[PDB]
């Protein structure tokens, strides 16, 4: 996997 | 471009992160799992799960100390996966995989969906 | 035990907190440098340094919204820092080290202090 | 991804 | 490195 | 540790 924006 | 990197830093974080956890320190919300209580960091688990992501980048829900989650969310499940966010280790078996990949769904971890998809696959 | 574990965890982790931090999303320090601010996560300055371990442990100091540090104290060394922090990446460099090298002694980074002392030993 | 620690 | 208590 | 990242 989880890649924040 | 000139930069050093200890290797180590984002574990020994992660770790460091895992022990305020246990100690109750700077902890700011409880996620309440059918009748079951969890302490954490918002921070942590919004950098971990995209369902608690929206939850805390929302004006009001940012301010809530305590969140429910849906009442058929297996509190082991959601464990295993706190345990995962704090320490990048997943405690998947055969007896918990079924409910892991069903709250990883659920908290939106495609990584791990992805992992119980090609356990469950290996399986059949 | 039975547990796996995603390699990219920690480091993802980091870059999310520090994604969290650009945005000013739930940061709840603020960090002032002889007139300068710094915006942060007070757990991942626990995580990190000695010094902010023991201020936000301490039952008066955890409620402050500002710290001032000794104003003797390098801005930029600070922020060469707080971005270690948030990164595992330490631009040392030729012009900087000295500063740095201060600036970490009194946060208390050992590691930082350590390749600090190296890096001028080669060099002499 | 995913390895055994 | 640092490591907590 | 220290690495060239």
């Amino acid at each position: 996997a989880w890649v924040i924006p | 471009d000139s930069c050093i990197q200890f290797t180590r830093h984002a574990s020994d974080v992660l770790l460091n992160l895992n022990r305020l956890r246990s100690r109750d320190i700077l902890t700011d919300v409880v996620i309440v799992v059918s009748r079951e209580q969890f302490r954490a960091h918002k921070t942590v688990l919004m950098a971990c799960s995209g369902l608690f992501y929206s939850i805390f980048t929302d004006q009001l829900k940012c301010n809530l100390s305590v969140i429910n989650l849906d009442p058929e969310i297996n509190p082991e499940g959601f464990c295993i996966l706190l345990d995962f966010m704090y320490t990048s280790r997943l405690n998947l078996r055969e007896g918990n995989i079924m409910a892991v990949m069903a709250t990883a769904m659920y908290l939106q971890m495609e990584h791990v969906v992805d992992t119980c998809r090609k356990f469950i696959k290996a399986s059949e």
